[PDB]
DNA sequence: GCTAAGCGCACCTAATTTCCTGACGGCAATCCT
């Protein structure tokens, strides 16, 4: 389980993270099967016990897509990546946008609940829910730029297209 | 609105050596000459008394003042952002259209008693393009209307949508 | 080598200088209103002068292409001149070639037509057209006043390239600003209809606006720009500036003269010669103010021999001496009745300004210098 | 040992400098608008002056490879001189460097030296090279303008080592802002097509913009970094102040002086000799409005004296003094006159305030200064 | 016992201080933009002021095993100076290091130059760096620094290298309304050529506006880092005042030559901070009479006023000197009769806040 | 004790070029052995 609080250089704190045991169940034990897939995750660092969590996910088996499902096994990356990009700047070590990360939380929170939908694509995708950030995106732009001017408009809306492009590992 | 549009046909009635005493007034108050002060008083006294939605005294003085500089028809639909804006699609985006997009970003953070300037440089590069009408009406409630926020988000966003055609 | 020129004009009210309104042209100098004639209206006052006829060469014209065309062959037009100065850099909106063309009259017109008279084809004969455009050089005015001509390379052909079109001006020439605090005053014009077929009203009726002020000028010619721009010829350069001082005092602008007659001679004229530029108008930043016992040019002659003493005992009294001639009109208005000597000669007539300048100038008499040009 | 030069100027309706737009230069001196001369347009002005001829020999271009192929002769070698500052770290576009290079004139002898030797290779031939153009700051120009020069370190050759580049510049100059509020004209000028037509209208159509205004000119002069920057030469430094002194006082921005030709000398200068920089341009905060009885000139002036005597009362009053000295053309615009002993000299001539300043610095005649120059 | 600093200074048309893109620092309060210069810039210009030659006791650098070598004409001493600062826990030519220059000098000479053991002296090489906290400089604007405990050895162990800052300065927001302005420059090609075109087209970003800057110095944690030496820390707080007065931050000084001087200097002498730029929560506009610094002189009487009959305790009075250069500018112009000891001398306000202080004057103080 | 009409212009042209920098510097602990 990633879940960790310490918010680091390549991780970025978001939610419990069900994306993650999916590549592997869906592919060698279980496969595709109707029913509801029950996840405990013990996150753990030697003998630092740091959180549990569990999450149950209606399935029906319809296929199974292998690179899709194996972008959505590491959502953390993107995450992170997606968090690290500053506003105005090419600097690699630097904290980006640390107000996006008090966001994707709730964004996150809000995938989750359709996460059946999500793992076996049916109407639901990384484009149809990361869309999801677009107003909490709209309303922190709002405060990292605190201008009426047309650049802080469309720096704004610069601001607006984040979103976190999907990695092939 | 009332007081305004009859504000911009009293200006756009004013005779040429009128409109002189009103162009060597600029770039000052109107406390150090006469007739600039009689004048501000006959084409605001009886239009105040008239109206109550008559201009704030300085936004008026302003746009008397810019007007004289540089007599645009009135016509409905000319506002600012939307003339400038469509000239800023015809200049070169990487080092020309950053500039004159500052000259006209600068008008966001003035406030009334030194604003004239940077409007009559943004003015001049109007001229310099032959544009002959703007909205005299719209350009003076909107700047009379400055002490919010969602009226320079209008502004702003309109010269953004101007942009993008 | 520099001549300095610096005038005291009094004007009767006029509008020599209006802008779009018609308001007279006006400055604020010290933080008051000044009454103003642009430096562009002087110069091209006395470049279209009858004293500077003799030297005027040039055309500075939109209209080039008429210029080749007035052959009585018509054959070469609305093809040939309007097809070469296109492909030169110069696009054509309706007719006329947009770009200026600053360039000397008479020889350079000449050799265009022969660009433009057949054979040698297109590329080759908008180079020629090019070369005899930049080379052209050769004129009092352009020497003066400069040139420029910077065509359009969107247009143009690859294949025809340019020399260097800059001309570096010889004379500076300061906007002519008042003495005293402007009255900007408005004139009521009624036009009246002459058939009364109607009650007695008038037709137009409108405000004419004008003013009268002292005016301080200032010329500045460079002796060794001016040689080398006239490639040397010494005596057209001694006549231009000859001309030069004849023109600045006896030629008035040429504004509002036929209902503001304001042909008023100037009734101080100062001429130094010195290495290095000063302008006298730090004197004017206190406005004249009349009182009673005198006028408004002894006062403003006065403060002038003031600022001219100061800058003198303040900045330089040996090595250059800069030698200076007053001249005033038989010796009207002297240059300060404080101690003398601030002037090498006080000259009490135009023409013997003229040949004591020509004559420190290098001993140039009026006479053979004017058979230059 | 420092040398302030504050310049009250009053100069005629000009645009001395302007923007890209052909506006000229204004400020927001205390929430009010200032008319503006940048600090380049004065250095410009008072390095090619006149005055300042004999202290030249800084040459700032992106072409010193026609400067090579000119001193060098009738042997051509201009591409070789290229590849050389190619392999140098100056990147050549079509016919010049992407950079610009500051270096002293007399050592493109030296350059073409190595230019021309047909012996050495290429990576020695710029090695060599790149050794010159770094020790090549024995300019008075680039002794007080300073240096820098970064070449270009991915079309740099490995085998080329560049030693440091950096010179601190010895001259400090302010923007001249106006004392007054300041408010540009629009001159609408037009352009007359000599031939009559048909039209009978314009050639051209624009419009110009001017101002005039009383500037307040501030220079700092370091007098030990300007020796030391010179490694040591005493005479030549002597030189250079003196002829700043000159050139500040007798040459104008040559921006559209054709047209408007104002050459008005300064009204006042205060040359102080004080260890700190300082600058009186808090005095006009509150803007100058003229009166009937008075002059903007003068009360730009008794302003100034207001401060001067001020900051000197509530400042500079310790075991260092201040020395001053107060030059108007012929004692025309005197200093304060509630005090009248501000300052320690009221000089009367430039040639005098000159003289007296040399005199200060460590003792020296203008003769014996103006005859070690460098060039 | 807290010594506070009010100033109220003007500024030329200047840039002090830019970001990445080489812009005056902005920064929002009160709902507007206001010209902000940084804290660090400040302590930086008064740390290398002219008057502080004399009290300059503390070196930032990773190139410490440079200043080592420097001490020796022939003992060629480099690679293993590198060598036992990198076992002393820095990484590389190394992180930061701030600690005084006579001490890293003759102390790291007489043990990094011996011939001995190569732990140990890595541990004293440590001691030696942690415990050189014996400078002004170092005690005024603090330090503490964290080696690298990877590369560090399992046998060096560090002592406590935290020096609490005694000196607080907020960051120097305008009075009014900020007012970004854009500079078009040119550079002019020396040579000719047949085009007339610069060498290089930029636009410099600078603007002109009255700051308001505000330091704070803790008199006890002062003494309590350079320790009883209570002589050095009254030369140290006459220093601050005088390199604060008389110096500006070294920006583009050499293009702005902006070297304006405060007209007004509030020193206050309470156990509490207080951050009078509530008073210009409101942006000041000009009029036409007075002029800026006069309105915002206004604005802060006003202000001090409000605080003296707001919050004001009688157990401890709050008493402060007011600065204007030869009484040009006085505070309370209408009836804030607050400032008791409106001051025209700088050398006689050091001496007054040198007395409050206790028995010093400024002659006897300049001897540590 | 203090008047009142009528009358207030529009056409022409509004320009071109070219240059726009480079390198350097980017920290570590400490939050289960």
């Amino acid at each position: 389980s990633k879940i960790k609080l310490m918010s680091n250089d390549r991780y970025t704190f978001a939610d419990r993270d069900w994306y993650s045991p999916l590549f592997s169940y869906l592919h060698a034990e279980g496969n595709s099967r109707q029913g509801k897939l029950w996840l405990v995750g013990f996150a753990s660092d030697k003998a630092k016990s740091i959180d549990i969590w569990d999450k149950i996910i209606e399935l029906e088996g319809t296929d199974t897509n292998d690179e899709l499902l194996a972008q959505l096994a590491n959502r953390a990356t993107a995450l992170n990546a997606m968090r690290k990009k500053p506003l105005r700047g090419d600097f690699k070590k630097s904290v980006g946008t640390p107000q996006i990360a008090d966001i994707i939380p709730h964004a996150e929170n809000r995938i989750a609940i359709n996460a059946g939908k999500m793992t076996e694509n049916r109407g639901y995708s990384w484009q149809d829910a990361d869309t999801e950030y677009g107003e909490l995106l709209t309303k922190v732009a709002y405060s990292l730029e605190p201008a009426q001017t047309v650049d802080a408009r469309l720096k704004r809306g610069n601001f607006i297209s984040r979103k976190p492009w999907p990695i092939i590992p | 609105n009332r007081g305004t549009v009859d504000f911009i046909a009293s200006l756009e009635n004013l005779k040429e050596g009128d409109l002189g005493i009103l162009r060597k007034l600029r770039g000052a108050r109107l406390d150090e000459k006469l007739p600039g002060f009689d004048l501000f008083s006959a084409l605001w006294w009886p239009l105040r008394q008239k109206n109550q939605r008559a201009p704030k005294r300085e936004v008026a003085w302003l746009i008397a003042k810019l007007f004289a500089e540089f007599r645009f028809e009135q016509r409905e639909g000319a506002t600012l952002p939307i003339l400038m804006g469509g000239i800023c699609r015809k200049l070169e985006p990487k080092k020309e259209l950053p500039r004159v997009l500052a000259r006209f970003d600068q008008l966001a953070s003035l406030d009334i008693m030194q604003m004239e300037e940077p409007l009559s440089v943004i003015m001049g590069i109007l001229r310099k393009h032959q544009q002959v009408c703007l909205d005299w009406v719209g350009l003076t409630d909107v700047l009379s209307f400055w002490e919010q926020e969602p009226v320079k988000r209008e502004w702003s966003d309109s010269f953004i949508k101007a942009y993008k055609i | 080598m520099l001549i300095e020129i610096h005038m005291i004009q009094n004007h009767s009210p006029a509008n020599l200088n209006r802008d779009d309104l018609g308001a007279p042209k006006t400055c604020y100098f010290g933080g008051v209103l000044r009454s103003r004639i642009s430096s562009q209206c002087i110069k091209r006052s006395i470049r279209t002068s009858n004293d500077f006829k003799a030297l005027l060469g040039g055309v500075r014209t939109r209209r080039l292409a008429d210029l080749i065309q007035q052959e009585a062959g018509e054959t070469e037009c609305w093809k040939k001149a309007q097809e070469i100065l296109n492909k030169c850099g110069f696009k054509n909106k309706d007719d006329n070639t947009k770009m200026l063309v600053f360039m000397s009259k008479d020889k350079i017109k000449d050799l265009a037509r022969i660009v433009l008279d057949n054979s040698l084809g297109l590329t080759e004969a908008a180079q020629q057209v090019a070369n005899v455009i930049a080379q052209a050089t050769l004129a009092p005015d352009i020497a003066l006043c400069g040139r420029m001509l910077e065509p359009n390379d969107k247009d143009k052909d690859k294949k025809v390239k340019w020399s260097n079109t800059t001309v570096e001006a010889a004379l500076q020439v300061a906007h002519a600003i008042s003495t005293h605090i402007a009255r900007p005053e408005i004139d009521y014009f009624v036009a009246a209809d002459d058939v009364p077929g109607e009650d007695a009203g008038a037709g137009h009726i409108g405000e004419s606006m004008f003013a009268s002020a002292c005016f301080y000028k200032y010329f500045s010619i460079d002796w060794e720009q001016l040689v080398k721009n006239l490639k040397g010829d010494t005596n057209l350069a001694a006549h231009t500036v000859g001309a030069f001082l004849l023109a600045a005092a006896k030629t008035n602008p040429s504004g509002k003269q036929n209902s503001f007659a304001a042909h008023n001679y100037p009734d101080g004229i100062l001429v130094e010669f010195k290495n290095s530029p000063i302008s006298y108008a730090n004197a004017f930043v206190r406005p004249v103010s009349v009182v009673k016992e005198s006028d408004l040019v002894e006062q403003s002659i006065g403060q002038l021999s003031n600022y001219v003493n100061d800058i003198r005992l303040g900045y330089y009294d040996e090595q250059s001496p800069v030698i200076g001639f007053w001249f005033s009109p038989n010796n009207r208005y002297p240059l300060g009745y404080k101690h003398s000597k601030l002037a090498s000669r006080n000259i009490g007539n135009l023409n013997e300004l003229v040949g004591a300048v020509l004559d420190y100038i290098g001993g140039f008499k009026w006479e053979e210098v004017q058979k230059s040009k």
